[PDB]
DNA sequence: GCAGATATCACTCAGCACGA
DNA sequence: TCGTGCTGAGTGATATCTGCTTTGGGTGGGTGGGTGGGTTGAGGCAAT
C-alpha cells in the first residue's frame, strides 16, 4: 500500500508538472518562449499545498524528490520567472520611451505568478539538516536531495546567465519603491523571502559521504567519497561562479543599498538576521590572506624548485640497482648480537638501516579519533572543520570585485549591522541556537581580521570602521556566549568564541599601539576582559585542547599567544588592575604539563602547518624555556623525536624560514640538556616517564636543587 | 478517478520532463498516451487512395498465421512525428508498447487470434538514416540503426529461454519469472525468500522457448574505401527471423545497437571495453524488392 | 537505529602545484596572441571557431607553450603530463565558461540528453621526434612524439569512462565512478542504513562511453639496424582521433607514454587470474594480489596524429 | 587463548631495562659541541632505540615511548623506584 | 590432505563520569 | 585538588567455506592420461 501510495503521489505530481505550461513550439519565433497554461497559478497553488501537507506535517520528503525527478525547477519555474523578468524589462523600456505606452495586460496576474514561483523556489532550496528526531524516511533520502539541490544551484547560476537573481532584485525594487510608513507586513515578508532566496543560493554545497558501520572495514576499503551529481562538476558550483554571476547581474549593489539604508528606511527585525547570515555564508570559506598579497609563472617556478628539492632528497634513499639485486647487511649491537637488514642503501648509512629496521615492525599501537561532522550538529562547512591551508582560488576580475564589495560594505554599514544584531540578540540571549551563535561569532571574527589586515597593509583606510567591535555590549555578549559554551561543553561554539576573542585581542592591541593617549578609554575595556574567572577559563582552554581537532588546537595557540602579548604589553606600560595583575603569576598559570602536551601534539603536524604557526609555537617554547626557566617541562622524549624529524634532510625544508627558529631552539635545548644530564645522572631515566609529584624529591627533580 | 488512468494530449508528449527518453516513456500516463496514439495511427492511417493500409496488412498477417506486422517509418513520422522520434531514440520500450498495441489491433479483426500466436512483433521497414559498419560510434548505442553489409557466417537454429525461473541451493526456494535478454545472461546475487547470498540453479521445467540464431555481417567490398580492412559485426536473430538469409547475400539490417560487459575483452585489450552486437528487428535483401518477381498483370503481357 | 560515520569532501588535501599550473594554462590560453600579416588571439579565436562549428578537440602548438612564461609551463607539462592533464582540462573548461558558455554542454520538441562535453587537448609540433627503439622506462608519463608504420588497426569500441551503479538492496544510485584500467565497482553504499558492500548493477543507460581504437605500429624499415626484427608497439586513440591512422602508411603520433598492468591479476569479474624462462616475475605485495604478482607492459596514449605519407566546380572551389 | 606480550613494570625493572640504562647510558651517548645538533639527536635516539629493541621488540620507537609514558603514569611500583633514584642523589 | 579467500566471535583496552 | 570502576569499540585468531583447475598448444610433456579435449587451406620455397 505504501509503495502504491508513493506511485500515486509521483503520478499526480507528474501530471501537475505537465499542467504548469510548456514552450510554444508552434510559434514561428524559435527562441521558444515559455507560454503559460490557462490555470498555471492553480498548479502553483496546488504544489504549494502539496509541500505544506506532505513535506512538513507528515515529516516526509518524497514530494521534493518527485518534484526534482521531473525537472520542475530547471524546466518550468526558471522559464516563467525569466520570461516575467524580460516582460518587465520591455515594459520599463516602453515606459521610459513613452509614458503613455502601457502594454502589460493582466499585470497583477503576472506579479502574483512571479511571487508564487519565487516562494516555491525558496521552499525548494531550503537547507536540509539531519537530526536525531528525523524519521527513517527523512534519513534515507538525504544524498539524493543534496544532489538535486546541487543541480538546482548549477541551473540557477547558469540558466540565461543567472537572470533569476535580476528578477529577484526587480521584486526587491518593486517592494522598496513604496514609502516606509506606507509599508505593510507583506512587503517585509517579500523582502525576507528575497534575502532567504539569496542565502539559499549561496549556501548550497556538496553533501557528505555517510557509510554504515555495522561490521568491520573490509580489506577492499573505501574506493572514493565523491558525492556529486552526474552532470555537475566542482567548478560549476564553486564560489567563483557565484561571484561572477552576482557581478554580471549587479547583485552586490542591492545588498549594499539594503545595508546602507538600514535603520533609516527599513525595519530591523525582518532585515538583521537575513543579511547577517548571507554575509556569514559569503565569507564562510574565504581566507583573508588571499585577498591581500606573470605572477602565476613565478609561483609555478618556485613550486617546481621546491618539488625538485624534495625529489633530490628522496633520491638519496633509493638504490641505484634494481629491487632484486640483493645484498644483506648484518649490524651488530654492542651486546654481541647482529640483526639482518636488507637493501643496498642500508649498507652505507647506519641511520637508514635503523630506520628500515624500525619500519619492518608490524604491530601498531591504537589511535582512536572520535570526531563528529558539522552536519551531525546542524552546522555548515566552514573554517571550523576545513584544512589550515585550503584556499578558494579566484580569478583576477572576480577577486577584484570581491575586494571592492567587501571594502565598500565595511566602509559603509558594518557598524550599524553589528549594533542592530548585538542589541537584538542581547534581548534574546536565552533562545539562541548553536547555528546562530557560531554564525554571528564567525562573521564578527572574519570582518575584524579583514579590517586589521587592510589597516596593516595600507594607511589610506581607517580603523574606526569597526568601532562597534570595541563597544562594550558586543564584548559582554561574546564573553557570555563563550562562558555558556564552556559551561555546557559545546565545543563548536567554544571554538568560534575562541576565534572571536583572539580577533578582539588583536584589535585592542592594534588600537592601543596606534594611539596610546586615547587608549585610556581602551584601558577600561581590558580591565573587564581579564577577570579572574576569565583568566582561569583561558588558562584551562589549552589544557583540554589536546584531545580535539587540529583547528581547535590552532585556535588555542593563537588565543594563548595573543593573551600573553596583551598581558605583557599592559603590565609593562602601567599597573594592570582588573586585584593587581602581575605577569609572573599569569605566566605560571600557563606552565603546565597538559599545555606542553597540547603544543607537542600540534607541532606533530608541522608538514601541513604554515610559517606563522611554527614561529608562534617556537616563540612560546622559548618563553617557557628562558623567561621562566622551567626546562624540566620540555625535557621529554616526544620533543626530541620531533626535533630530529624536523631537522632531518627529508623533514622540514632546509632553505626555509622556520628552520632558523628550529635550529636555534634545538641548539639551546641540547646544550641545556647536556649540562643537566652531566649534573644529574638520574635524568637518563627521567626523560621517558612523566615528572613526579612527590614533595620529598619534587623540588630536586624539577629545579635540580 | 484513479490518477494512474489519466491520459495526456499529443502535444504534451513532445514536452519531455525527465532525465532521459526511456524514463519519460516508462511513466504510466505517458505509456497509456503512447498506446492510444499508436492505436489511433494504426486504425486511422490512409494512403492517397484512402484505403486503410494497416487494416489490410493485419488481415493478410492473420491469413498467413504470421507474427510480424511490417510498419513503415515514413507513415509514422508523417502522422505523429513525436512518436517516430521516440521510437528512433528509445527503440526497446517503444517497440514493446507497439507490440502490445498491434496485438490489440490484430485481436480487433480476429478475436481469437491469441490461440494461434500470443505475440505479434512490429518491424520497422524504411529507416531514413542509413549507417555503415565503419561509422558506428558510441553515440549510436541503444538506438535504432540501419546498416548495410554482406553475410559471411551463420549458425544453426537453437531454442533459447524466453522466461526463466531460478532456485536456491541453501534453502531450495524458487525465484519468480524473469525476462532473458538476448545479449547477457540473467544474474542473481541475492535471494528474496531465504535472503542469502548462496549459490543458485536453473529450475522450473515449465518454460517457454524461442528460436535464436547468429550471423556475421560484413561491409560490402565495394563500399570499403581503397584497400582498407572491412569491418564486421555480429547480428542476433530471434524468433520469426531465423533462416531468413544465407551466406553470400547483401542485406540491410534494422535493429538496436546494444553493448554489454565482456570479461575476455577487458583481459585481452587491457582497458574497460564492452562487446557490441546488433539485435535484429528486420532484415531485407538488396528496383522495389526483386526484379525477377512478376505480377498477374505482367503474366498477361 | 544504526551506526554511521561520515567523511567530508572538504577534508581533501588539494594539489597546490596542479592549481598553479591550471592558472598558468588558463592565462596562456586567454592572453596569447601572434602577430598576423594585425594581432589576434589565436586560442580565443580557436575556441570561438569550435563554438560555431561544434568541435571537441582544441589543438595547441607546443612552440607557443615554450615561448610563454620562460618555458616553465612547457617543462611542467612535458616532464609530468599524466599528473597535470586533469588540471589543464579544468583550466580549458574555465576559459570556455568565461568566453563560450554554451560550448560546455553537448549539442519541434525538447531534448533532455544534455551531457557534459568531454573536451580533449591535442599537442603537436614537438621539437623532437623519437623512435620505437628509443622508448625507455625513464620517460613514463612524459609528453613525447614518435613515428612508425601502421601494421594493424582494431575496430572502434566503446570504453567505459564514468559508470553509474544502482544498489541491489535499496535501489540507490552511485554515479561518476572512475575506471582506471579494469571494471571497477563501488564498495560502500551511500545510504546510511543499507548494508550492501559488493552487490551492484551497472546502469548501462546512464553511463558514459568513449570511442576506443588500438593501433599497432612498427619502426620504419630504414631506421632499423641491418638484419634486425622490427620492434612493435601498441597505440591507443580516443575521441575524435579514431579512424585517422590507416594500415600501411607512416604517421607521427604525439602523446603520453603509459604502462598497462595485467588486469587479470587485479581481479576481473568472471575472468580467472593468469622467451623468458621464469625470470619475468612481476611485483607482489598489494592486498588485492593476495599471492599473485603483477607484470607490466608499455603502451602509448596518443592525442595527435599526422599522416607523413569530383566535378569541376568542387575542385575549383578548393583552389585559391 | 594466549595473553598478549605487554610492557609491564616487571620487564622494565628486570636486569635488562632501567638497570641496563643506568649502568651504561652516559658512556655510549655523547653530545658534542663540534658536531651538529642533528647528529647528537640521532646518536641519542640511536642508543634509546637499540635499547628498546633489545628490551621490547614488539613495539616501534614512538609506540614504545608512548607505552612508557602510560606505564609511568599508571604503575605505582615504577614510581617507587623512580622516586628512589632521585632520593639516592639527594643523599649523594 | 592441502593452500587461499572469507567472515565470525571473543577479549581487552582507552575514555568517561562520578565519588573520595 | 584528584582515583578508579563501567562501557563501547575494534582487531586477532580462528571457524566455516570454496576450491583443489585450466587450458589450448608443442620451449609445458607422454613414467599425468584420452570418459578433459584437438577433424584447415592458401601461398611460398626447395628440389628438380
Ligand atoms: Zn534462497
Ligand atoms: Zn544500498
Amino acid at each position: 500500500a505504501a509503495d502504491f501510495s508513493l506511485t500515486v503521489l509521483r503520478a499526480r505530481i507528474a501530471l501537475l508538472a505537465t499542467a504548469i505550461g510548456g514552450p510554444d513550439y508552434t510559434s514561428q519565433i524559435d527562441p521558444p518562449p515559455y507560454k503559460l497554461g490557462d490555470d498555471c497559478l492553480a498548479c502553483l497553488k496546488d504544489l504549494k499545498r502539496w509541500f505544506k501537507l506532505v513535506d512538513d506535517q507528515q515529516k516526509r520528503w518524497d514530494v521534493a524528490m518527485a518534484v526534482a525527478e521531473y525537472r520542475i525547477l530547471t524546466d518550468d519555474l526558471l522559464p516563467i520567472l525569466i520570461d516575467w523578468e524580460n516582460k518587465c524589462s520591455l515594459a520599463a523600456k516602453l515606459a521610459k520611451n513613452n509614458p503613455d505606452h502601457e502594454e502589460f495586460r493582466n499585470k497583477a496576474y503576472y506579479d502574483k505568478i512571479a511571487l508564487n514561483c519565487l516562494q516555491l523556489l525558496v521552499l525548494m532550496t531550503w537547507p536540509l539538516i539531519v537530526t536525531e528526531q528525523s524519521s527513517s524516511n527523512q534519513i534515507t533520502l538525504y544524498g539524493e536531495l543534496k544532489k538535486h539541490q546541487l543541480v538546482y544551484k548549477k541551473t540557477i547560476l547558469s540558466m540565461e546567465s543567472g537572470k533569476v537573481l535580476r528578477a529577484a532584485i526587480r521584486l526587491a525594487l518593486d517592494v522598496i519603491k513604496i514609502d516606509r510608513l506606507s509599508r505593510t507586513p507583506r512587503d517585509n515578508m517579500v523582502l525576507k523571502l528575497v534575502l532567504n532566496f539569496f542565502r539559499n543560493v549561496i549556501a548550497i554545497e556538496p553533501g557528505e559521504f555517510t557509510i554504515n558501520t555495522k561490521k568491520s572495514m573490509p580489506k577492499k576499503g573505501i574506493t572514493s567519497i565523491d558525492t556529486l551529481p552526474p552532470n555537475v562538476s566542482m567548478d560549476d558550483i564553486s564560489l567563483n561562479t557565484v561571484i561572477s554571476s552576482f557581478h554580471k547581474n549587479k547583485v552586490f549593489g542591492f545588498l549594499l543599498t539594503l545595508t546602507s539604508s538600514l535603520s533609516k528606511e527599513f525595519d530591523q527585525d525582518f532585515i538583521n538576521i537575513p543579511l547577517l547570515e548571507i554575509m556569514f555564508y559569503f565569507t564562510k570559506d574565504v581566507n583573508q590572506e588571499l585577498l591581500f598579497p606573470t605572477s602565476a609563472g613565478f609561483e609555478l617556478s618556485k613550486l617546481l624548485q621546491k618539488e625538485h628539492q624534495m625529489r633530490k632528497n628522496v633520491i638519496k634513499h633509493t638504490s641505484a640497482r634494481h629491487s632484486r639485486f640483493g645484498g644483506l647487511l648484518s649490524i651488530q649491537t654492542p651486546d654481541k648480537t647482529r640483526l639482518t637488514v636488507s637493501g643496498s642503501q642500508a649498507l652505507v648509512d647506519e641511520k637508514i638501516a635503523l630506520q628500515k629496521l624500525d619500519d619492518s615492525k608490524k604491530w601498531n599501537k591504537r589511535i582512536i579519533k572520535k570526531h563528529q561532522s558539522v552536519a551531525a550538529e546542524g552546522l555548515p562547512n566552514s573554517l571550523l572543520n576545513s584544512q589550515t591551508g585550503k584556499a578558494i582560488f579566484f580569478t583576477e576580475s572576480n577577486g577584484k570585485h570581491f575586494k571592492e564589495f567587501i571594502n565598500n560594505f565595511i566602509d559603509s554599514g558594518f557598524n550599524i549591522l553589528l549594533h542592530s544584531v548585538t542589541n537584538y540578540f542581547t534581548t534574546e540571549q536565552d533562545r539562541m541556537v548553536t547555528l546562530e551563535q557560531v554564525e554571528y561569532l564567525l562573521f564578527f571574527a572574519w570582518f575584524v581580521k579583514y579590517q586589521l589586515l587592510r589597516s596593516k597593509i595600507d594607511n589610506s583606510a581607517d580603523i574606526k570602521q569597526v568601532s562597534e567591535a570595541l563597544k562594550e555590549v558586543t564584548f559582554i555578549l561574546v564573553s557570555s556566549l563563550l562562558r555558556s559554551a564552556y559551561d555546557l561543553k559545546n565545543w563548536t561554539v567554544t571554538h568560534a568564541g575562541m576565534i572571536a576573542f583572539n580577533e578582539l585581542l588583536n584589535l585592542v592591541s592594534r588600537t592601543k599601539a596606534a594611539q596610546e593617549e586615547d587608549s585610556t578609554d581602551i584601558e577600561f575595556i581590558v580591565s573587564r576582559l581579564f577577570s579572574d574567572e576569565r583568566i582561569q577559563l583561558l588558562s584551562n582552554l589549552p589544557k583540554i585542547g589536546s584531545k580535539y581537532s587540529l583547528q581547535f588546537m590552532k585556535s588555542c595557540i593563537e588565543l594563548t599567544h595573543s593573551v600573553l602579548k596583551v598581558l605583557e604589553q599592559y603590565s609593562d606600560d602601567k599597573t594592570l588592575v582588573i586585584i593587581e595583575v602581575n605577569f609572573q603569576k599569569v605566566q605560571a598559570n600557563y606552565m603546565t604539563e597538559p599545555v606542553i602536551e597540547t603544543y607537542i601534539n600540534f607541532l606533530e603536524r608541522f608538514r601541513e602547518l604554515e610559517d606563522d604557526s611554527i614561529k608562534k609555537v617556537f616563540s612560546f617554547f622559548h618563553r617557557v624555556f628562558v623567561q621562566a626557566k622551567e626546562q624540566a617541562l620540555l625535557f621529554r622524549f616526544d620533543l626530541i623525536i620531533l626535533l630530529r624529524e624536523m631537522l632531518s634532510p627529508d623533514g622540514l625544508d632546509r632553505m626555509s624560514r622556520s628552520r632558523k627558529y628550529v635550529s636555534q631552539f634545538s641548539d639551546y635545548f641540547l646544550a641545556r640538556l647536556k649540562k643537566r644530564l652531566k649534573k644529574s645522572p638520574a635524568w637518563f631515566v627521567g626523560l621517558l616517564f612523566p615528572p613526579l609529584h612527590n614533595s620529598e624529591v619534587g623540588f630536586y627533580q624539577r629545579y635540580g636543587e | 478517478i484513479d490518477p494512474l488512468r489519466e491520459e495526456l494530449t499529443l502535444e504534451s508528449l513532445s514536452n519531455v520532463k525527465a532525465n532521459s527518453y526511456s524514463e519519460w516513456i516508462t511513466q504510466p500516463n505517458v505509456s497509456r498516451t503512447i498506446a492510444r496514439e499508436l492505436k489511433s495511427f494504426l486504425l486511422e492511417y490512409t494512403d492517397e487512395t484512402g484505403r486503410s493500409v494497416y487494416g489490410a496488412r493485419i488481415r493478410t498477417l492473420g491469413e498467413m498465421n504470421s507474427e510480424s506486422l511490417e510498419v513503415n517509418y515514413r507513415h509514422l513520422a508523417e502522422s505523429k512525428a513525436i512518436l517516430a522520434l521516440f521510437l528512433a531514440k528509445c527503440p526497446e520500450e517503444m517497440l514493446k508498447i507497439f507490440d502490445l498495441v498491434a496485438m490489440e489491433a490484430t485481436e480487433l479483426h480476429y478475436p481469437d487470434y491469441a490461440r494461434i500466436h500470443s505475440e505479434i512483433h512490429v518491424r520497422i521497414s524504411d529507416f531514413p538514416t542509413i549507417y555503415s559498419l565503419r561509422e558506428l560510434r558510441e553515440s549510436n548505442l541503444s538506438s535504432l540503426v540501419r546498416v548495410t553489409g554482406v553475410v559471411t557466417r551463420r549458425t544453426g537454429v537453437f531454442p533459447q529461454l524466453k522466461y526463466v525461473k531460478f532456485n536456491c541451493l541453501k534453502c531450495g526456494s524458487i525465484l519468480g519469472p524473469f525476462f532473458q535478454d538476448s545479449n547477457e545472461e540473467i544474474r542473481i546475487s541475492f535471494c528474496t525468500n531465504c535472503k542469502s547470498k548462496g549459490p543458485f540453479r536453473v529450475n522450473g521445467e515449465k518454460t517457454v522457448y524461442r528460436n535464436y540464431q547468429r550471423v556475421t555481417l560484413q561491409e560490402a567490398p565495394g563500399t570499403v574505401p581503397p584497400g582498407r580492412l572491412p569491418r564486421h559485426r555480429e547480428v542476433i536473430l530471434l524468433a520469426d527471423l531465423v533462416d531468413v538469409s544465407k551466406p553470400g547475400e547483401e542485406v540491410e539490417v534494422t535493429g538496436i545497437y546494444k553493448n554489454n560487459y565482456d570479461g575476455n575483452l577487458n583481459a585481452k585489450n587491457g582497458f574497460p571495453v564492452f562487446a557490441t552486437i546488433i539485435e535484429a528487428n528486420s532484415i531485407k535483401r538488396r528496383e522495389g524488392l526483386d526484379v525477377f518477381s512478376w505480377t498477374e498483370e505482367e503474366e498477361r503481357e | 537505529s544504526f551506526k554511521s560515520r561520515a567523511l567530508n569532501h572538504v577534508k581533501k588535501v588539494d594539489d597546490v602545484t596542479g592549481e598553479k599550473v591550471r592558472e598558468a594554462f588558463e592565462q596562456f590560453l586567454e592572453d596569447f596572441s601572434v602577430q598576423s600579416t594585425e594581432v589576434e588571439k589565436v586560442y580565443r579565436a580557436q575556441i570561438e571557431f569550435m563554438k560555431i562549428y561544434d568541435l571537441n578537440t582544441i589543438y595547441i602548438d607546443y612552440q607557443h607553450l615554450s615561448m610563454r612564461e620562460n618555458g616553465a609551463l612547457a617543462m611542467a607539462i612535458s616532464e609530468q603530463y599524466y599528473r597535470f592533464l586533469p588540471f589543464l582540462q579544468k583550466g580549458l573548461r574555465r576559459v570556455v565558461r568565461k568566453y563560450a558558455p554554451e560550448l560546455l554542454n553537448t549539442s519541434t520538441s525538447t531534448s533532455p540528453e544534455q551531457t557534459e562535453r568531454v573536451f580533449q587537448i591535442s599537442f603537436f609540433n614537438l621539437p623532437t621526434v623519437h623512435r620505437i627503439r628509443d622508448i625507455r622506462s625513464e620517460k613514463i608519463g612524459s609528453l613525447l612524439s614518435i613515428s612508425g608504420t601502421v601494421t594493424r588497426t582494431s575496430e572502434v569500441r566503446p570504453e567505459l569512462y564514468k559508470a553509474s551503479f544502482t544498489c541491489d538492496m535499496c535501489r540507490a544510485i552511485v554515479d561518476n565512478v572512475e575506471q582506471s584500467f579494469k571494471y571497477t565497482e563501488p564498495t560502500f553504499c551511500p545510504n546510511p542504513s543499507c548494508e550492501n558492500r559488493a552487490f551492484w548493477t551497472l546502469n548501462v543507460t546512464r553511463s558514459r562511453f568513449l570511442d576506443w581504437q588500438k593501433v599497432r605500429i612498427q619502426e620504419n624499415a630504414n631506421e632499423i639496424p641491418t638484419g634486425s626484427m622490427p620492434r612493435t608497439l601498441d597505440v591507443i586513440l580516443r575521441g575524435d582521433s579514431v579512424e585517422r591512422a590507416k594500415p600501411g602508411d607512416r604517421c607521427k603520433f604525439t602523446g603520453v607514454e603509459i604502462v598497462v598492468p595485467d588486469v587479470t591479476q587485479l581481479g576481473l569479474p568472471g575472468v580467472k587470474p593468469s622467451t623468458t624462462e621464469g625470470l619475468n616475475s612481476g611485483v607482489t605485495g598489494l592486498r588485492s594480489l593476495g599471492v599473485r604478482d603483477l607484470t607490466y607492459k608499455i603502451s602509448f596514449l596518443a592525442c595527435h596524429v599526422i599522416s607523413i605519407g569530383r566535378d569541376q566546380e568542387v575542385f575549383l572551389n578548393s583552389l585559391s | 587463548r594466549r595473553p598478549q606480550v605487554k610492557l609491564t613494570a616487571e620487564k622494565l625493572l628486570s636486569d635488562k631495562g632501567l638497570p641496563y640504562v643506568l649502568k651504561n647510558a652516559h658512556k655510549r651517548i655523547r653530545i658534542s659541541s663540534k658536531k651538529n645538533s642533528y647528529d647528537n639527536l640521532s646518536n641519542i635516539i640511536q642508543f634509546y632505540q637499540l635499547w628498546a629493541h633489545e628490551l621490547f621488540p614488539k613495539a616501534k620507537f614512538k609506540d614504545f615511548m608512548k607505552i612508557c609514558q602510560t606505564v609511568g603514569k599508571t604503575d605505582p611500583v615504577l614510581r617507587e623506584y623512580r622516586v628512589s633514584l632521585f632520593r639516592d642523589e639527594m643523599g649523594m
